[PDB]
This record gives structure tokens, C-alpha cells and sequence, in this order.
RNA sequence: GAAAUUGUUGAAAGGGAAGGGCAUUUGAUCAGACA
RNA sequence: GGAAUACUGCCAGCUGGGACUGAGGACUGCGACGUAAGUCAAGGAUGCUGGCAUAAUGGUUAUAUGCCGCCCGUCUUGAAA
RNA sequence: AAAUAUGUAAGAAGUCCUUGUUACUUAAUUGAACGUGGACAUUUGAAUGAAGAGCUUUUAGUGGGCCAUUUUUGGUAAGC
RNA sequence: GCCCUGAAAAUGGAUGGCGCUCAAGCGUGUUACCUAUACUCUACCGUCAGGGUUGAUAUGAUGCCCUGACGAGUAGGCAGG
């Protein structure tokens, strides 16, 4: 057993990032052809005399801001219930009825807009780890991806992220795989001398929408 | 903050009814297009029955000044609450776009009447194309025909805590 | 035992996704669009200018 | 700072080890660990657990109830496993001819059993015929028949014996238990 | 001293509607319930006899013993930390019919209908409820539809 | 010397450490206060059925 | 033949208390490897 | 009519300077570059060189300097009081 | 006649088809209750989360409280 | 709006002090910068949880080892010393 299984085992290895490398493939023009239609179709209707109207954001990132010292009651128990139980931590939350209520109720506790593809990727690629058997485990590797979410067809890291960007049949089970990203303080700063605040009003909580991603980066 | 100047389109949620409702166009300042969005809700909600629950925005689209180089004399109307009532005000402002005279004129209103930019309504901003239609003296004393003005009692910026020589104010 | 982050350890980069050696070899982060040639209808350019 | 949603540092609650000194008990625990690492087989961890409970948590188990399980339909050729003290019963008459594997047995259990033309063997010895636990038959002895048990829960209209000394006619059965005198209960 | 009779703080909540004082219309005596409906409670107060105490009042819970001119249900009350099984004897102008599961029945009645028909051509039946998702793309016209402007009104007493 | 009289403070925190305990659902509830008549005869018809399956 | 308390000798500091914590300067004093 | 630039965003583009850290201790994993043999920045630092080998580093102790430090115990809603 | 709070439901202890028991009930195998056998598996009946859930015994201290935002009573008011 | 009159208390006196007048004041806007026992990464101690390992010829299977998370505390409880 010197060389007999070993062959087999690199053959398979070998057969396995073909898969993925044909996969990222795809997922690549995916991503390209859909940015180009939603551009193509903005420039169609102003030709026309008209107005096209963009459908609305599918996935959002939240992120806490506020410490654990006087929370009242329901808004603390939503905030546990999104995994978000420590300052300038985030999670990916799929944009329902049900769910835009929950936001509603912890708006001055938390900051979160709409993901682009780029902080997606940067999110996972450094600080994302999987939660297996109860344990924060890095994700260093495709076979602890493939080990827990192949049955659900993931087998790669961007496999897990195209689950994410687009909200896929299995974004719930994708999803709660990862563990609660830990981010840290702003480079720069915060940008406001007063957090606490409706980003409107100047401060920082509240729905900032696309401007999400010049804060997670720096956070990042 | 520094404004921007916004054109936003609205409009109520189509139904079975009423398919293909009135579209609602507002030219709003605002340094961001969250904002923006903002207080195309506020002043909607004080002209016709709709939120935002109720209602949808069909395209927001920035303004830019079509010659953001040159003079113009620009009237503005405003609505504003002090600390007791409601007042309406005219005034009249100086620049080259109509973003810079928005800026000057919350600083105006901030420094002369102390109102926040929560208490202010932008009623309306109007180019004044003519001469001798600027009611204004602090306006018209510089449309006079070849102004000159000299700059008394310069005041130079120096680097180093101690100088070596009496400064002097010239120009 | 160490957290090796890719994006910056190019190793690392290429252990996971083996696209990344073609996403660099044809240079797809800086993409040419091909031009196209629509112009705005009147009503919306008389709307955008519209007091 | 983190909001726990839980306790921190709480102990399973589970015991993991006997508490006992029995060096020869701690040997059968070295036995049935072993085992139940390396075999993947439900009835190990279920032994090694047994072994860890206490003198109230391992009532004993008669004759007679394990001749009432031989009476099952199909378990008739089974070997009968007690993690615990088989104790006798002469309120039997026919005894079968099983196979018993117990911790302890008592005088008459032993000789009861042996007569039948059975015999009596020991948890290690159980191993080495049935390392998987082929063809055995857990049982276990009633715990809630402990004279302890019939006092706890005591309370208005529960129905649970009070904990008392002498027991007799002027001992509580005066006002609070009938009608005539206040109340009843 | 204080007050705390059976009836205290009743004295809105078991008024009659306006202009419906009178006698019991006759569908609530014909009505049949069985061990195991479900029922709110909302006293009558013109019946005062098996009325419920105000606790209950705007419950809802499940038959247990039906007699002659009354029914058992049972409630669930809150009393410290935990709930406690409360057993009520109420006369039939006290309750009915509970509507938080006839429109749940026919979404049964619904999904099995729904499963056999698909059986023989489609997999994937997708019999689960959703929650209102988020609006797809769309395209507005302005054919005859030119936007209006609107600008901040001034400020006006008109008194 | 007067004292407090009354308040509720912190006692739904206290409620909540442990307790708000939904209630367990059993399969075959008691049959405590149904109707005696309805209740002899069900003893009866389960007597009943009972020699049928077994016969 | 301990402590409180005291004498002599030696060293050190002291502009309305003294004592303490973190860090280093200065003085005095000292263990560890020379493989 | 034809461009440029500003603003915003993306790059699995390139590259210079500074600081802190070196946990682990035969081999095993996943990859990279190679026709191959092999090599590598790929499951945690190595290579080269100088001075000194003693109070030099360091420990202890006294003192000085910067900042900080209210008296313990007890009853109490609340103690330097 | 709100806003905020508040009860219940969202399945296997479910649904449907057939027909057994009784001293109850019906003019009446009519019904009621409990069953025999058959048909439908976990996109098996909304969302999110779940340091797993359930359960028992035993015993310590405590039973003078006070403050802030909001609602609110007595009082001219109060660090009442 | 700002400023002024209206505006009288007892030891000497307090935007914290000095002092400050196109401010070092008031209203407002844009950036840079400073620093918590908080956040991010790493090391070490302990606690809890999930796992690996009885094979002799070398010693602790209450042993050795792998992985993850956590750490305020009066009255009071328990555990190891
Ligand atoms: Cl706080
Ligand atoms: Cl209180
Ligand atoms: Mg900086
Ligand atoms: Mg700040
Ligand atoms: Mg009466
Ligand atoms: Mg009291
Ligand atoms: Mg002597
Ligand atoms: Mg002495
Ligand atoms: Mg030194
Ligand atoms: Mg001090
Ligand atoms: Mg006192
Ligand atoms: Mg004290
Ligand atoms: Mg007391
Ligand atoms: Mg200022
Ligand atoms: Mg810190
Ligand atoms: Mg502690």
C-alpha cells in the first residue's frame, strides 16, 4: 500500500479540481452576462422614453455596532436570533416579509446595506470559517466545504460564495454553515463624530444600502 | 455636507384598479442618494396620500449644472420654524451652480437665524436672468460696471514658532 | 496551526479556486466593453432638465 | 464583551467515571472503554454508562423477572444481561436453563440458576462470548418502588405519603385529612 | 378598603353592542359542538347564568365535556413561571366556532389535491406557504404618462 | 417607620430565568369532570371491543 | 532570648504628613553558563 | 459634432518604506512550477556575521523623576466621612 | 375608535376510504366515543435561531431597597 | 438671531485653571489627528465541551495527546490545594 492507493487517491484529487475549475468557469460568465443585461436594459428603456425599474435587493449584511450593556428585551432577543451577539459582528440575512420586520426592530443597534460581489468574496476568503460539530473551524480547504455541504451540491469556497450572492434553494442551510463573522473597527474610522445616529441624520445605524461595502472593507 | 442635486420619481403601487399610476418627479439637494430618497417620502406625504410602504421610487438620476462656469445671480425661496412659528423668507445668492448657492444658503440660515437643516424647506431656486430685477443691496453692489477693490492689512502664515523681522501688512 | 490568507499568499490562492491562474492569464479584472451607440429618447432628457 | 446565550462552563451533568474505588470495577470500566471506542456497537455504550450509576440507579433484578423476559416471544435463547445484583425469588416454581451475565449474585440467585442446568458468568466474560452483544437482553430493576420515592411531590390533593415516625390513629389523621374536623386536604 | 368581587372592572366588557340588546338569535343554540373544537369565549351579558369569569374573556380553547345545555373547555393559564390546565363550564351563548382553523383545513384539503395531481407529471409539488418576497424588475412608461413636478408649499394661517 | 407597599420590579426577569414553561401534551388525557353517563357507557364499549380483537 | 519600644555606629532622603502602583535612571548588592 | 477630465466602483495588476510576532519540532496533507529527475514562499524561521564571557544583560534593594493612589473593619439605598 | 401590548392555529397525537364494540343516544345502525384493516414521507405543510432536549431530589442566602427615560396619582412645590 | 436693560446677600473664588475678542465665544459644514480592561490577530494560564490512543521491551489510561469556545462579581453554594 506504497503506491497503489496513493495513485488512486491523486487520480481522484486530480478528477475533483477539474470539476471545480469548470464550475468557477461558469459561475464567471454568470456573473458577467447578468451585470451587462441589467446595464443593457437601463440604457433600452431611456431610448424608448421609459424607466426601468430594478428589482429589489435580494440579500443584505448586517452588522452590529452597539455594545451589550442596556438592550431592551425584544430587540435583544432578535439580535441573538441573527447570531449577532458581540460588537461588529455580521451575518448574511435573505431579504423576506418576516425578515424585514426583525430589522426593523433592531435599527439603532446595528448598520447594514446591500453586498456587492467583491466584499462577498473578500469576507469569506479571510475571515470565513465553518461551523462543524459545534466548533469554528477555518476554511482552509475544499474537502472540509465538500465534507459538509456536497450534499447539498457545494464542493467549493466559490461554490459557497455563488450560494450566497445569488440566493440559491439551499442559501438557509449555506448560510448557517458559517459562522458569524468576527470584524473588527474601521480603518479609517467611522466617518461621523456620532455613531448613534440614523445614517440619514449623520450617524451610522440604519439601511445605508450600497455604502455597505466601504464600511465592511474597512472593517475587513 | 456638500450637496448634490437629485431629480426622484415616484409613484403609488399599481393595483387592479388603478394600473399605471401618476408618476411624481421633485428636484431634491442632498450630499447622498439615501437621503435623497429620504425626502422625496417626506415631502410626498405632505402633498398626496402615500408612503412609502404604499408607494415605489421609479428612477433617481443626478443633476449636473449645464455651465458650472459661469456668474449667476440666483433667487431662492425658503420656509423655515424658528423657535416660535413659521416664516417665509427671500433671499438672494451669488455663485456659479446652483448646488454652491444651496450650501451658502444653509449656512446663512444656520449662522443669521440659527436653523438647522431639519427646520428648512427649499421652496424654490430661480436663476434671475435680468439686471435691476435683484432686490438685494448686498446683491447689486456688485453688478456695477468695472468693480475694482483693493485687500488692506494682509495677514501672511508663517511655519516657524519665531520670526527675525517685524512683519508687515501690505499688499 | 496558521491562518495563511489568500488574496495575498498566492499559494494559498491557488490551493483553492484553479480558476484563479486563468482569471489572471487573460486578464478578465480589466474586461473591454464593447462600445454601443443608444441615445435617450427627448422626454427624458426634457424631464432630467425640467424646473 | 459577548451576550451568552447560556451558561459558561457548565459540566455535562453526566457521569463519567464511577465514583466508587472498586478496583476491580475500575478494570471492567478499562474493559467496556476499550470496547466501546473500537466496536461501534450500541449495547457497549449502554454497559459502560450502567457501570457509572449509582446503588438506587442498579435496583436489583430477580429470578423471576428475568424468567418473565425468557417468556418473550422470540427471546427465548438469549443471554440476559443485568449491570447489577440478581437477587432470588422463591415465589417461582420453573426456572428455565438461560444464560445469566450479572455483577453480582446472590447465594440463592447462584444456586437457582445452576440447578436449572444454567450458568452464571461475569460482565468480562460476557465480552470475550459477545464483544458486539450478540443475542442479549438488557434489564433493568423498577427504581420507582424505592420507599423514598412515595414521599416526594407532598402536597395538597397529590396523594403522597408524609414523612412521619409513628404511625396510628392520633398521628395526622386528624383536621386537614377528613370533613368532620375543618377540611379534607 | 379595595374592591375585588367576582365582576369587579366589567363594567365595559360585558355591555351589549349598540343597539343589539334583546334576546339570543336562534343559530347560536342551533349549533353543534364535539370533544376536541375549538372556541373563543366572549361572555353574553344578558345570560347570566355559566358566564365566565373576565379572565377568560377573549380566550380561545378546546372542548373537552359537552352536556345539556353547556360545554367544557380547557385553557391554559399563566400563573408565576409556568401555565396551568384550567377547565371552564360554559353555557353555549358564551362561545363558538373558532375561524383560526377552518381556513387551515381547506389548505390541507388543498395540498392534497395538489400532490396527486402533480403524482403523475411533475416532481418537486412545492406545498409550502412563503412570505411576500421582494418586487421583480418591471419597466414604467411615460406614454401618456409625463411626470409631474411638485415643489414645497409656502406657509399659510388660513384661519 | 413607613415602608414600601407594592410593585411588580424585576419579577418577570425572574420569571424568565428559568420558567415560562409551555405546557406538555399527553397522548390519552384524563377523563376528570366528563360526563358520568357518557363515561359508563365508554367502559363498556371498550370492555366490549376488547374480547373482539381478541377472539 | 522574638515583637512593641530604645541607645550607639553606618548608609540614604526630607519647601504644610508619611506610606503605595506601573516604568526606567543612579548607587549598593547578588545567583545562573563558561562545555 | 468629437474627445478629455472630475466623481464613484472593480482588478485572482505591479512595486517601495516602517513596526510587532517566530507558537510547533522525524515523516504523513492540499497545492505550485517542471518532458522528466526534482524543486518551492505549499499543515508556524532560518541563513550569515560581530562584540563580550562579566556584574555587561538581568534579579533584589534604596533613592530620584512622570503619571496615578482618601482608612481599614462594620451596619446601610448610600462611608474618606 | 387607534398605536403599543394580548389569546389561538400553521399536521404522523395529520388527513382520507372501508367497517367493529356499547348498558349512552336516535322514529331508525341515527349519532357519539374508542378501535380493526387500507392509502399518503420528511419543500411532511411559513421565517429565523437552537453550547441538545426532557425530568427529579435536596439545600444556602434574601423577604429595609434605591436611581434614570417614558406613562402616572396626591401636593404650590421638594434631592417629597 | 446675537448683545444689552430688567438682574439684590452675607470668609476670598472659580466656563476645572490660566487665559481668550475676523476667539481659544455662538450656529453650521468638510477632513486630519489623540486614546479604554471594548473590537481584530498572535502567545501563555485556567475552565468547560467534543475526540484520538493498552501493543510489548521504559516508568504516571486519575496518563499522554488533538480540536473548539469561554474567563466581572457582594450575600451564598460547590471543588482542588
Ligand atoms: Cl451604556
Ligand atoms: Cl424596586
Ligand atoms: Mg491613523
Ligand atoms: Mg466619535
Ligand atoms: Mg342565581
Ligand atoms: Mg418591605
Ligand atoms: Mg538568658
Ligand atoms: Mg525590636
Ligand atoms: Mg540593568
Ligand atoms: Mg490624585
Ligand atoms: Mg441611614
Ligand atoms: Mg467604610
Ligand atoms: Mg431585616
Ligand atoms: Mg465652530
Ligand atoms: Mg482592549
Ligand atoms: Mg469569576
Amino acid at each position: 500500500q506504497v503506491a497503489a492507493e496513493r495513485a488512486a487517491r491523486k487520480a481522484a484529487n486530480k478528477e475533483k479540481r477539474a470539476i471545480i475549475l469548470e464550475r468557477n468557469a461558469a459561475y464567471q460568465k454568470e456573473y458577467e452576462t447578468a451585470e451587462r443585461n441589467i446595464i443593457q436594459a437601463k440604457r433600452d428603456a431611456k431610448a424608448a422614453g421609459s424607466y426601468y425599474v430594478e428589482a429589489q435587493h435580494k440579500l443584505v449584511f448586517v452588522v452590529r455596532i452597539k455594545g451589550i450593556n442596556k438592550i431592551p428585551p425584544k430587540p435583544r432577543k432578535v439580535l441573538q436570533l441573527l447570531r449577532l451577539t458581540r460588537i461588529n459582528s455580521g451575518t448574511f440575512v435573505k431579504v423576506t416579509k418576516a425578515t424585514l420586520e426583525l430589522l426593523k426592530l433592531i435599527e439603532p443597534y446595528v448598520a447594514y446595506g446591500y453586498p456587492s460581489y467583491s466584499t462577498i468574496r473578500q469576507l469569506v476568503y479571510k475571515r470565513g470559517f465553518g461551523k462543524i460539530n459545534k466548533q469554528r473551524v477555518p476554511l482552509s480547504d475544499n474537502a472540509i466545504i465538500e465534507a459538509n455541504l456536497g450534499k447539498y451540491g457545494i464542493l467549493s469556497i466559490d461554490d459557497l460564495i455563488h450560494e450566497i450572492i445569488t440566493v440559491g434553494p439551499h442559501f438557509k442551510q449555506a448560510n448557517n454553515f458559517l459562522w458569524p463573522f468576527k470584524l473588527s473597527n474601521p480603518s479609517g474610522g467611522w466617518g461621523v463624530p456620532r455613531k448613534f445616529k440614523h445614517f440619514i441624520q449623520g450617524g451610522s445605524f440604519g439601511n445605508r444600502e450600497e455604502f455597505i461595502n466601504k464600511l465592511v472593507k474597512s472593517m475587513n | 455636507a456638500h450637496f448634490k442635486e437629485y431629480q426622484v420619481i415616484g409613484r403609488r403601487l399599481p393595483t387592479e384598479s388603478v394600473p399605471e399610476p401618476k408618476l411624481f418627479r421633485m428636484r431634491i439637494f442632498a450630499s447622498n442618494e439615501v437621503i435623497a430618497k429620504s425626502r422625496y417620502w417626506y415631502f410626498l406625504q405632505k402633498l398626496h396620500k402615500v408612503k412609502k410602504a404604499s408607494g415605489e421610487i421609479v428612477s433617481i438620476n443626478q443633476i449636473n449644472e449645464a455651465h458650472p462656469t459661469k456668474v449667476k445671480n440666483f433667487g431662492v425661496w425658503v420656509r423655515y420654524d424658528s423657535r416660535s412659528g413659521t416664516h417665509n423668507m427671500y433671499k438672494e445668492i451669488r455663485d456659479v451652480s446652483r448646488v454652491a448657492a444651496v450650501e451658502t444658503l444653509y449656512q446663512d440660515m444656520a449662522a443669521r437665524h440659527r436653523a438647522r437643516f431639519r427646520s428648512i424647506h427649499i421652496l424654490k431656486v430661480a436663476e434671475i436672468e435680468k439686471t435691476a430685477d435683484v432686490k438685494r443691496q448686498y446683491v447689486k453692489q456688485f453688478l456695477t460696471k468695472d468693480l475694482k477693490f483693493p485687500l488692506p492689512h494682509r495677514v501672511q502664515k508663517s511655519t516657524k514658532t519665531f520670526s527675525y523681522k517685524r512683519p508687515s501688512t501690505f499688499y | 496551526v496558521l491562518k495563511k490568507n489568500p488574496l495575498k499568499n498566492k499559494q494559498v490562492l491557488l490551493r483553492l479556486n484553479p480558476y484563479a491562474k486563468v482569471f489572471a492569464a487573460e486578464k478578465l479584472g480589466s474586461k473591454k466593453a464593447e462600445k454601443t451607440g443608444t441615445k435617450p429618447a427627448a422626454v427624458f432628457t426634457e424631464t432630467l432638465k425640467h424646473d | 464583551g459577548i451576550d451568552h446565550t447560556s451558561k459558561q462552563h457548565k459540566r455535562s451533568g453526566h457521569r463519567t467515571a464511577p465514583k466508587s474505588d472498586n478496583v476491580y470495577l475500575k478494570l471492567l470500566v478499562k474493559l467496556y472503554t476499550f470496547l466501546a471506542r473500537r466496536t461501534d456497537a450500541p449495547f457497549n455504550k449502554v454497559v459502560l454508562k450502567a457501570l457509572f450509576l449509582s446503588k438506587i440507579n442498579r435496583p436489583p433484578v430477580s429470578v423471576s423477572r428475568i424468567a418473565r423476559a425468557l417468556k418473550q416471544e422470540g427471546a427465548a435463547n438469549k443471554t440476559v444481561v443485568v449491570v447489577g445484583t440478581v437477587t432470588d425469588d422463591a415465589r417461582i416454581f420453573e426456572f428455565p436453563k438461560t444464560t445469566v451475565a450479572a455483577l453480582r449474585f446472590t447465594a440463592g440467585a447462584r444456586a437457582k440458576i445452576v440447578k436449572a442446568g444454567g450458568e452464571c458468568i461475569t460482565l468480562d466474560q460476557l465480552a470475550v462470548r459477545a464483544p458486539k452483544g450478540q443475542n442479549t437482553l438488557i434489564l433493568r430493576g423498577p427504581r420507582n418502588s424505592r420507599e423514598a420515592v412515595r414521599h416526594f411531590g407532598m402536597g395538597p390533593h397529590k396523594g403522597k405519603a408524609p414523612r412521619i415516625l409513628s404511625t396510628g390513629r392520633k398521628f395526622e389523621r386528624a383536621r386537614g385529612r377528613r370533613r368532620s374536623k375543618g377540611f379534607k386536604v | 378598603g379595595k374592591s375585588h368581587g367576582y365582576r369587579s372592572r366589567t363594567r365595559y366588557m360585558f355591555q351589549r353592542d349598540f343597539r343589539k340588546h334583546g334576546a339570543v338569535h336562534l343559530s347560536t343554540y342551533l349549533k353543534v359542538y364535539k370533544v376536541g373544537d375549538i372556541v373563543d369565549i366572549k361572555a353574553n351579558g344578558s345570560i347570566q347564568k355559566g358566564m365566565p369569569h373576565k379572565f377568560y374573556q377573549g380566550k380561545t380553547g378546546v372542548v373537552y365535556n359537552v352536556t345539556k345545555s353547556s360545554v367544557g373547555v380547557i385553557i391554559n393559564k399563566m400563573v408565576g413561571n409556568r401555565y396551568l390546565e384550567k377547565r371552564l363550564n360554559l353555557r353555549v351563548e358564551h362561545i363558538k366556532h373558532s375561524k383560526c382553523r377552518q381556513e387551515f383545513l381547506e389548505r390541507v384539503k388543498a395540498n392534497a389535491a395538489k400532490r396527486a395531481e402533480a403524482k403523475a407529471q411533475g416532481v418537486a409539488v412545492q406545498l409550502k406557504r412563503q412570505p411576500a418576497q421582494p418586487r421583480e424588475s418591471r419597466i414604467v412608461s411615460t406614454e401618456g404618462n409625463v411626470p409631474q413636478t411638485l415643489a414645497p408649499v409656502p406657509y399659510e394661517t388660513f384661519i | 417607620a413607613k415602608s414600601k407597599n407594592h410593585t411588580a420590579h424585576n419579577q418577570t426577569r425572574k420569571a424568565h430565568r428559568n420558567g415560562i414553561k409551555k405546557p406538555k401534551t399527553y397522548k390519552y388525557p384524563s377523563l376528570k369532570g366528563v360526563d358520568p353517563k357518557f363515561r359508563r357507557n365508554h367502559k363498556h364499549a371498550l370492555h366490549g371491543t376488547a374480547k373482539a380483537l381478541a377472539a
